[PDB]
RNA sequence: UUUUUUUUUU
RNA sequence: CUCCUCGAAGACAGUGUCAAGCGGGGAGUUUGACUGGGGCGGUACAUCUAUCAAAUCGUAACGUAGGUGUCCUAAGGCGAGCUCAGAGAGGACGGAAACCUCUCGUAGAGCAAAAGGGCAAAAGCUUGCUUGAUCUUGACUUUCAGUACGAGUACAGACCGCGAAAGCGUGGCCUAUCGAUCCUUUUAAUCCUGAUUGUUUCAGGUAAGAGGUGUCAGAAAAGUUACCACAGGGAUAACUGGCUUGUGGCAGCCAAGCGUCCAUAGCGACGUUGCUUUUUGAUCCUUCGAUGUCGGCUCUUCCUAUCAUUGCGAAGCAGAAUUCGCCAAGCGUUGGAUUGUUCACCCACUAAUAGGGAACGUGAGCUGGGUUUAGACCGUCGUGAGACAGGUUAGUUUUACCCUACUG
RNA sequence: GACAUUGUGAAGAGUCAGACUCU
RNA sequence: ACUGAUUUCUGCCCAGUGCUCUGAAUGUUAAAUCGUAGUAAUUCGAGUAAGCGCGGGUAAACGGCGGGAGUAACUAUGACUC
RNA sequence: ACCAUCUAGUAGCUGGUUCCUUCCGAAGUUUCCCUCAGGAUAGCUGGAUCUCAGGCAGUUAUAUUCGGUAAAGCUAAUGAUU
RNA sequence: ACGUUUCCGACCCGUCUUGAAACACGGAUUGCGGAGUGCUUGUCUACUGCGAGUCAAAGGGUGUUAAAACCUUGCGGCGAA
RNA sequence: GCCUCGAUAGCUCAGUUGGGAGAGCGUACGACUGAAGAUCGUAAGGUCACCAGUUCGAUCCUGGUUCGGGGCACCA
């Protein structure tokens, strides 16, 4: 027989993520000295809505 | 099929006479793993190709010809007596009796 | 489309195109097949006799 | 499709599938340890 | 432990 | 100050090689033959008996009735003695049937099995002793190509068994009861070889057996296709045509009876003689480099075994009416509901609502409702792909300007 | 699963006669 | 993966085939390893993982979901019984 | 899918297989084969000739034999049957 | 004589086939092309040379009408067990 | 039509190589009960479907006959 649904996704053409209009990545901050040793403060300047 | 445990018969080997023979049921012997046709077939087999000579699937004899090997007492020589094919063999049995009651 | 068919039909005139060929009659003389030991008996017999 | 055909819409063979199939064979309830709805806590 | 029924009128 | 950039795991994981398990995800291949088409069924595939079989032998069909893949240390060999099946007549318990006795008893019994041959101081029954069911080579018969296997025959050489002996004995009274190459395995020689010389293991050889091919002269082998393909086949099926006519339809002869009495007005059982190809079968002759395969519509012509009408004869013919029969196809034999239907059934009229042929008339005349590709649904069946004269829905109907015929 | 990559220490048990094997 | 808006429901069966969970389980298991015999090829034996086999679960997994007799004040039927 | 090559792929199957005269002239039968549209095998046939110069014959006669079919029989065995 | 007319005869060839004029297939007409071959290996047969021998290979020598012809083999093939 | 399966007390079902015919319900008898039913103790019961054969003896093993039941009966 032929490949099936799920076999063909894998090769990642038509299957790929639709991520032009994604606006990042969710992501903590790098572990460093300040997050270790104290806190760092910062301001919360947007409320955004990812695609 | 009975049969007795002991014959008297010709000698084939030195006596070249009648003489009285231990009887014994002939067993095929295991076979040995350094035989040229097991070697061949061994050699033949390994590696890639699958199966390589045939497998036998198509039994229709349901009865083996017994062979007797019957060992003379005087000189240790064998003779091998393939007998007629029978479900049932035994060895020096039972005598049948004759005029009794069931 | 049945295939056996058997038939003696045109045999015997076929047997018969070339005659039928009888025994030949010199295989009287042959001793093949005797009796060993009346062969053996005449083996020893025509060794011996002397010719003059 | 392992599923497809069949003059009738019907599976023919069991839907839970073992984890070591093959690539083209794992469709269904891959490992399944149960099936049906569940009554009580899970 | 088990323990079902009793035709109608008088 | 510290040559661990910060964490987690850590000689486990991962990696390389080998080994085992799973592995229609994928690959390759197979999925016997015969056969009154194939399939299903069966084995008539190796095979023995009687018959077919037509008085040597031989002789076929999926002809007829049966049998074979076993069984036997005796049910082989041999010596001896005896006679079987059955009948009659007698004898406590004893009876139709227990055992004993005497007569008769050509085999009417038995001989492992199927059938047929054969057998009476035996080939049968009882019993003694035995292993010739042993070793060896040739010749021959059967099948037959005069090949092989299997089976058997008559000898020859050895060693034995029984018998007093002549004699008999190589398995079974005879006709069936079975197996090549390669490989494995066993037995045999105080054997041959391993080629640098030797010894011992090991291995390989010469000879005879066993392990099996039952499709039995002997490949290692599951399905489906309606998504299908190729080479062919009228050697072979489905539609027409051809032969046959069991079946279907129609017509006769004798009369036992029905018909109030009366076999023949009208019928006619038990029997029996024919006719027809508008039924369905049997066959496989033509057609598979194709004869477009149901029904209806339309339109001709033909046949009658005559429904109606014309002319008549006979009635269980006093008359609307009705029945039988003769000469008779000139002329008619309709409108509809249901169903694709041919058939079928009903409603109504009618003089009548007769039966049939013409490639089951008629698709380059139509239609396409059915059947009969590919889509799809249900029931049953199948593990599955899929199957189903089971039901259901949708599914391309090409070409005449040629010859003839016909119309002008 | 085995072998190699695979190094450095402890505790227990078992083999031995300081080694090996395992956990 | 199956089913296929909403509404109302989704019964019984884990025997079979699957899938899955535990493993003490010497039941069965390859290579490797170890021991025995032999002068050696080699022979014999022991361990020997996963799997299989034992046990449990699961059907909105594949699927499946019966027969025969008698019986009621007319008959018929059969609530009932075997 | 398409293009080239392996590739003049194999075919027990279908089709074709090109001058004249003369002479001879068949078979569809046996056995074995996964054999039944095919092969091998024997038979039938042609050619080359060679060795010789009376023993043969799809015919009769004589002599001797084999058979269990037609007819016959069941008042003879077996099996029916008035 | 491939002209005309008379009398008799006269179905279209090839092919498979038990059976073809066939309502079996190929064939509208003409020209040209078009199909048992090459080679290796066997066997029999015919002819030629020599004959218990025969043929000689690769090669060498020679050859200028030099890819030819001519000469040449302790040994090789077949045969002689 | 073909291929299978079965036939056993009044009913439903076992049964052995072949040497017994059984299990349950039903029927009959006695007991307990005022009486019936349950309960207790006893008894009798089958065409081994029919036939022929095989052996010492067959319901059984083999063959045939009758009845019932199941599956297939496909192309076009
Ligand atoms: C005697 C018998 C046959 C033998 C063997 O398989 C026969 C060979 C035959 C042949 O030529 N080639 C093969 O590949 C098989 C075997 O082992 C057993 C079945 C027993």
């Amino acid at each position: 027989g032929r490949r099936i649904r799920i076999q063909r996704k894998g090769a990642g053409g038509i299957f790929k993520s639709h991520n032009k209009h994604r606006k990042g990545a969710s992501k903590l901050r790098p572990l460093d000295y300040a997050e270790r040793h104290g806190y760092i403060k910062g301001l919360v300047k947007d409320i955004i809505h990812d695609p | 099929v009975n049969v007795p445990k002991a014959r008297r018969t010709f000698c084939d080997g030195k006596c070249r006479k009648h003489t009285n023979h231990k009887v014994t049921q002939y067993k095929k012997g295991k076979e040995s793993k350094f035989a040229q046709g097991r070697r061949r077939y061994d050699r033949k087999q390994s590696g890639f190709g699958g199966q390589t000579k045939p497998i036998f699937r198509k039994k229709a004899k349901t009865t083996k010809k017994i062979v007797l090997r019957m060992e003379c007492t005087e000189c240790k020589h064998k003779k091998q007596l393939p007998i007629k094919r029978c479900k049932h063999f035994e060895l020096g049995g039972q005598k049948k009796s004759r005029g009794q009651v069931i | 489309a049945k295939s056996k068919n058997h038939t003696n039909h045109n045999q015997n005139k076929k047997a018969h195109r070339n005659g039928i060929t009888k025994p030949k009659k010199h295989i009287f003389l042959s001793m093949k097949g005797v009796d060993a030991k009346f062969i053996k008996n005449l083996r020893f017999s025509r060794k011996n006799n002397k010719r003059q | 499709h392992p599923h497809g055909g069949g003059n009738h819409q019907h599976i023919g063979h069991p839907s839970t599938v073992r984890r070591d199939a093959s690539a083209g064979k794992k469709v269904g309830l891959i490992a399944a340890r149960r099936t049906g709805r569940i009554r009580g806590g899970k």
